[PDB]
DNA sequence: CATAATAATAGTTTTTAGTTTATTGGG
DNA sequence: GCTAATAAACTAAAAACTATTATTATGG
């Protein structure tokens, strides 16, 4: 399943968007530009399968497809790009505001129905599948309808039209944040995020589709259609793209085998695999090697049920995954699987199976820990019920350790470090850390793509502090440290 | 090592529980007695870990024991 | 052995298993 | 007293979803 998400930015530009607004800081325009720039950066680092656009209502020099009055379109629906970032940042700050005034002006008449018209036209413009559409609109007007009520009625009609079409609009306080003083009129049929958007959290990708719809074969007769769903993947930087120094042109890389004996070229068919063992040069075929890697057909042949005691923390392998029934070519799988899942309190004994994720690969035995339905009171189902794909290590997977033995230590040190670690308690949060390398790489990209003077070095929570935990624990860490002759040299 | 197997008894084509031992050559019984009276006091650290048996060696590359060097 | 047809084949993208760089390592 | 089992890329990754074009079972 693919589909592009769209978010369109609409901001007032007539008179109240370039004012102090009962403040001494910058006009709403400046940090509105900052916020939309932040969401541009977040989207760029997040996903490139989405389109964004910017339109201003209130216009002295109109430019749009339908050529209405007081309607100006800057950037249409398109994937965000560095040139878009430059275009947006050209109109940031006071210098950006005055440049905008020089090339755009201010002080026209809003026409909300025309805005809805042009935004609907923009949505019609894209030829891609629209998974989701969203409109945001920020202005200092809680009710800009002191003008003719005909315009208000037409705007309401167009809002109903776009709601029927599936378009949703967003507006929130800008003039007087807080107090529920905004949307005096828009509260009828239209339903703070400033910090959330300004936080511009990035370096997060998004899942598009699952994988590996496999069969649970309990026997040679009955099968169950299920799909293995990932939940964690080791993220990494996008692969480098080979380019030409002079022209920054993509390079048609062309790798091939060759022979210096005759200067000709070898086909992938006449090049045979070879091995060396003992006193012989073992020769093999590529297809023979592939068959050697092949053991049986992909599937999940149930092997039995093993009590949830053989699993040990020190016995671990490649990450476990999630299993969900998928009734696309076998029906009745979902109901039976659900019946199995709910009966887990008695089914503490974990299911045993040998796993063949894909074709022509050796199978690994994998236990199936029944996942639970951890529904939240906020109606959020975290980790829906299923099975854990815990991999069982083989006999050859264990490396022998020295058999040095140590006897129990004194309990007074045990108690003193018990107090130490109890005082030094850290509330673990699963989503509380990001890889410094990847986020730093993203900072470099966003930096060395604009005309940025120097890069920003985002502070990570991974780096241990020097004294914050020490003061959180006090000096008792050294006061209680009564070990004789510390191993320090 | 006895020519026969030593030691889910029948999961898939297993060995018999036991075989007659009074019908074998008396010399073989004497040799088994001699080797066992020498061996009960000394078997080997590998045997303490796991004994190379007649059937386990045959089934798998038990003596091969693929493993890497010290980490 | 024809033509308002019809569909069961293909084709673009996600993510794992392949191999080179480099650092503790003696007779 | 000169030969490391390290793990950054090695190298080109058996993947589906959502998009169109060739067969026909048949009107003739």
């Amino acid at each position: 399943y693919s589909g592009r998400d769209s978010l369109i930015f609409l901001v007032d530009a007539s008179k109240a968007m370039f004012e102090s607004q009962s403040e001494d800081e910058l006009t709403p325009f400046d940090m509105s530009i900052q916020c939309i720039q932040s969401v541009y950066i977040s989207k760029i680092i997040s996903s490139d399968r989405d389109l964004l656009a910017v339109v201003f209502y209130g216009t002295e020099k109109d430019k749009n497809s339908v050529n209405f009055k007081n309607i100006y379109v800057l950037q249409e629906l398109d994937n965000p790009g560095a040139k878009r970032i430059l275009e947006l940042d050209q109109f940031k700050g006071q210098q950006g505001q005055k440049r905008f005034q020089d090339m755009m002006g201010h002080g026209s008449d809003y026409s909300l129905s025309e805005v809805l018209w042009v935004c609907a036209n923009l949505f019609s413009d894209v030829q891609f599948k629209m998974s989701h559409k969203r409109i945001m609109l920020f202005t200092n007007e809680d009710n800009p309808h002191g003008n003719d009520s005909a315009k208000a009625s037409r705007a309401r009609t167009k809002a109903g039209d776009l709601r029927d079409t599936g378009i949703f609009l967003d507006l929130m306080h800008l003039k007087k944040p807080g107090g529920f003083d905004i949307s005096l009129f828009y509260r009828d049929i239209i339903s703070s995020k400033l910090e959330d958007l300004l936080r511009k959290v990035r370096a997060k990708e998004t899942r598009k589709r699952a994988l590996s719809r496999l069969k649970l074969k309990l026997n040679k007769d009955i099968v169950i259609s299920v799909g293995i769903y990932n939940l964690v993947q080791k993220a990494l930087k996008p692969p480098p793209i080979k380019l030409y120094r002079e022209t920054n042109e993509p390079v048609k890389t062309k790798t091939r085998t060759f022979n210096t004996s005759t200067g000709g070229l070898l086909l992938p068919s006449d090049t045979k695999r070879s091995q060396i063992y003992g006193s012989r040069q073992i020769i093999l075929e590529k297809e023979e090697t592939e068959e050697l890697k092949r053991f049986d057909d992909p599937g999940l042949m149930l092997m039995g049920f093993k009590p949830l005691v053989l699993l040990k923390k020190h016995h671990y392998l490649r990450p476990s995954l999630f299993v969900y029934p998928e009734e696309s070519l076998v029906i009745g799988s979902s109901t039976l699987f659900s019946a199995l899942l709910i009966k887990c309190l008695e089914k503490e004994v974990a299911a045993l199976c040998r796993y063949t994720p894909r074709r022509n690969i050796p199978p690994y035995f994998v236990a199936l820990v029944p996942q639970e339905e951890e529904l939240d009171d906020q109606k959020i189902q975290v980790t829906p019920p299923g099975f854990q794909l815990v991999f069982l290590p083989f006999a050859d997977d264990k490396r022998k350790m020295p058999f040095t033995e140590k006897i129990m230590a004194t309990p007074e040190q045990v108690g003193k470090m018990k107090a130490i670690v109890e005082k030094l308690r850290f509330t673990y949060r699963s989503d509380s850390f990001e890889n410094p390398v990847l986020q730093q790489h993203f900072r470099n990209l966003e930096a060395l793509a604009l005309d940025l003077m120097e890069p920003e070095q985002a502070v990570d929570l991974t780096l241990p502090k020097v004294e914050a935990m020490n003061k959180r624990l006090g000096s008792l860490v050294d006061e209680f440290k009564e070990l004789v002759y510390p191993p320090d040299y | 090592f006895l020519p026969f197997s030593l030691g889910g008894p029948f999961r898939l084509g297993g060995h018999g529980p036991s075989f007659p031992l009074k019908g074998i050559t008396e010399q073989q019984k004497e040799g088994l007695e001699i080797v066992k009276m020498v061996m009960i006091s000394l078997e080997g650290e590998d045997g303490l870990d796991e004994i190379y048996s007649f059937s386990e060696s045959l089934r798998k590359l038990c003596v091969f024991k693929k493993i890497e060097r010290h980490s």
